[PDB]
């Protein structure tokens, strides 16, 4: 029953999450800012986000930037992530029929059940991956986006982008009201911008206090000021992916989230066709034989037969109550032999 | 020396595969030479003169 | 509240030396006290005999 529920859009789901992550690591560290360490200037990137609307089109710096953050992606092991992330996946769905199953009890059997799968997803991992790195190279080459592609990256970039946002301004409140007035944090953020500029200088790699910040204090502001600066970022991020520059496709240089979100989208359904072909069914064909051999096997080689019998509670009464009778008649069928034996 | 033998073949087979495996997924497996390079780019020039 | 400084850099946020800057508040302002304490003293009638 299992077997037919899995199937085929699970793994999609599996693969696209992880894929999602790599999406926003990609991205982010190809565009977004940098933390803030110390109280000196930092060196200032000539192109910036905010920018990125009213940018030339044929500009080396975002094309590089975009097509090294592309390059990057697909060529990750991809193949090798498809087939761990199915194998973890379909052994934890075996652990959980297993937990459902009448093997609750019994660590021994369950165990036994376990490994088998483990080693025939084991035994067939290399093919699923290589194939799937062969099957994605044509993708790796030219991952062309078709419209349908770009809408739907679309869509879910919104989604994980705004959830980015969320996490971040509610971290940013919370840090206004532990530190103290919404005001306060507003005036060690004004200080930390005056140090970052040319305006003041504090000359320590340990600032103590400094404009009557202590060390804690500026630290949080620190803090304050890289959580304002990313949550600007992402909030008109989102704006742009709702722009109506990014509906269209051809703008593929100005919306990195839409294009990286749709090459994931893209490699993670055809490494999936490749993947459950050539895992999923293989583990659905292998899987009882080993089962059975190996249980066989464990029972009669290891004497895990009587012990599987003694411990479950209420099979261990009925098969106890089922031996002292067996004792009892054989006593009778030692002393009805003995009559036989001798006549009188 | 021949008892650490088989354990360091084993090691150099591994370090081998590693980058093998990055050799596919990266470049594909192509092969490359200075020569190839230099000529196909002149003839890129070549092109973009012509 | 405790601070667990020898010599405190920031304790609710505050500078190592606006720290110092309070300190020298609190003891003028206790020694302003006490001067302006004295002086309704020396003015009481209890310091007339």
């Amino acid at each position: 029953e299992f077997a037919s529920s899995f199937g085929r859009p699970q793994l999609q789901t599996l693969l696209k999450d992880a894929l999602d992550q790599k999406v926003l690591d990609q991205l982010a560290a190809r565009y977004w800012n940098r933390p803030i360490e110390d109280l000196s200037p930092a060196p200032r990137e000539p192109d910036n986000i905010i920018d990125l609307p009213k940018a030339d089109p044929d500009s080396p710096y975002w094309h590089r930037q975009l097509d090294t953050a592309c390059s990057g992606l697909t060529r990750l092991g991809v193949g090798r992530l498809a087939a761990t992330v199915a194998a973890s996946a379909i052994q934890q769905h075996v652990e959980k029929l297993l937990d459902k199953s009448s093997f609750a009890k019994h660590p021994s059997a369950r165990k036994v059940i376990s490994d088998a799968a483990a080693t025939v997803l084991a035994d067939r991992s290399y093919a699923t991956s290589d194939g799937i790195e062969i099957s994605l190279k044509p993708y790796k080459f030219d991952p062309d986006i078709q419209p349908n592609e770009w809408a739907q990256g679309r869509e879910h970039v919104v989604g994980v982008l705004q959830a980015e946002l969320e996490q971040c301004q509610a971290a940013m409140k919370a840090l206004e009201n532990s530190v103290g007035g919404r005001k306060k944090l507003k005036e060690v953020m004004s200080f930390v911008d005056k140090a970052r500029k040319g305006e003041i200088i504090v000359e320590g790699d340990h600032p103590s206090g400094a404009g009557g910040f202590s060390a804690a204090l500026l630290a949080r502001g620190r803090e304050a000021v890289f959580l304002r600066d990313r949550a600007d970022i992402l909030s008109l991020r989102i704006q742009a992916a709702k722009s109506r520059q990014c509906k269209t496709l051809t703008n593929k240089y100005y919306c990195p989230e839409v294009f990286l979100d749709a090459v994931a989208t893209k490699l993670a359904q055809t490494a999936v066709l490749f993947l459950n072909v050539e895992m999923l069914n293989d583990f659905y064909v292998r899987f009882p034989r080993e089962v059975e051999a190996k249980l066989h096997e464990h029972m009669h080689a290891g004497g895990g037969l009587e012990k599987f019998a003694r411990e479950d509670p209420k099979v261990r009464r009925h098969l106890d109550l089922i031996r002292r009778k067996e004792l009892l008649e054989t006593v009778l069928g030692k002393i009805e032999e003995l009559h036989r034996i001798s006549s009188g | 020396m021949s008892s650490k033998l088989n354990e360091t073949t084993e090691a150099i087979q591994r370090e081998l595969e590693e980058t093998t495996y990055q050799f596919k997924v990266q470049y594909n497996e192509q092969p490359m030479s200075a020569e190839s390079y230099l000529a196909a780019s002149l003839d890129d020039f070549k092109h973009q003169f012509h």
